[PDB]
C-alpha cells in the first residue's frame, strides 16, 4: 500500500509584548498553521 | 513601478538538517548563523511594509 509522506506541522513563534515597563502579559503567534494544528496539549504540558 | 516584494522567512534548522535528523545537533557548534540571517530577513520584512 503506497502512502504519502507529508512533513510535520511546523512554523514560527512570534511573541507580542507591550514591554516590561507596562505589563508582563504576552501573546504568541504561530505563523502558518490552523487552529487545530496548534498544540491543544496544554493539559499535558509535562510530557513535552 | 514596483513598490514591495515577497517577504520570506527561512527556518535554517529544517533547511540544513531536516525534519527527520535529530542526530544533527552539530549546527549549534557553528555559532549564530541562523540568528544573523533571521535578523536580515526580519529587516527585509519590516522594510517591505
Amino acid at each position: 500500500e503506497i502512502l504519502d509522506i507529508t512533513p510535520c506541522s511546523f512554523g514560527g513563534v512570534s511573541v507580542i509584548t507591550p514591554g516590561t515597563n507596562t505589563s508582563n502579559q504576552v501573546a504568541v503567534l504561530y505563523q502558518g498553521v490552523n487552529c487545530t494544528e496548534v498544540p491543544v496539549a496544554i493539559h499535558a504540558d509535562q510530557l513535552t | 513601478l514596483p513598490v514591495s516584494m515577497t517577504k520570506t522567512s527561512v527556518d535554517c534548522t529544517m533547511y540544513i538538517c531536516g525534519d527527520s535528523t535529530e542526530c544533527s545537533n552539530l549546527l549549534l557548534q557553528y555559532g549564530s548563523f541562523c540568528t544573523q540571517l533571521k535578523r536580515a530577513l526580519t529587516g527585509i520584512a519590516v522594510e517591505q511594509d
